[PDB]
């Protein structure tokens, strides 16, 4: 399901968790913070 | 038929632009199948 086309939910603000079409990913601000907190260890998938 | 993915270099399968319910999981969002002559 596509994101809502218009935003008149009645006062509720969902821009905090909805994706922002400004970065190469569809991650919102909360998702970006959560990704930034925990750090991986596999270091990608390619090591020649 | 050399193809480059984020899981490795794939040799022996041609690359297309469509998207179906994938058959054999390769990895990193890439799958493979046996289709039509006959090839992978
Ligand atoms: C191949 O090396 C180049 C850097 O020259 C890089 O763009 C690319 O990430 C490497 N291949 C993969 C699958 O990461």
């Amino acid at each position: 399901y596509k994101t809502p086309p218009i935003k008149d939910f009645g006062g509720f603000n969902f821009s905090q968790i909805l994706p922002d079409p400004s970065k190469p990913s569809k991650r919102s601000f909360i998702e970006d913070l959560l990704f930034n907190k925990v750090t991986l260890a596999d270091a990608g998938f390619i090591k020649q | 038929n050399v193809f480059q993915t984020r899981a490795g270099c794939l040799i022996g399968a041609e690359h297309v632009n469509n998207s179906y319910e994938c058959d054999i999981p390769i990895g990193a969002g890439i799958c493979a199948s046996y289709q039509t002559s006959q090839s992978i």
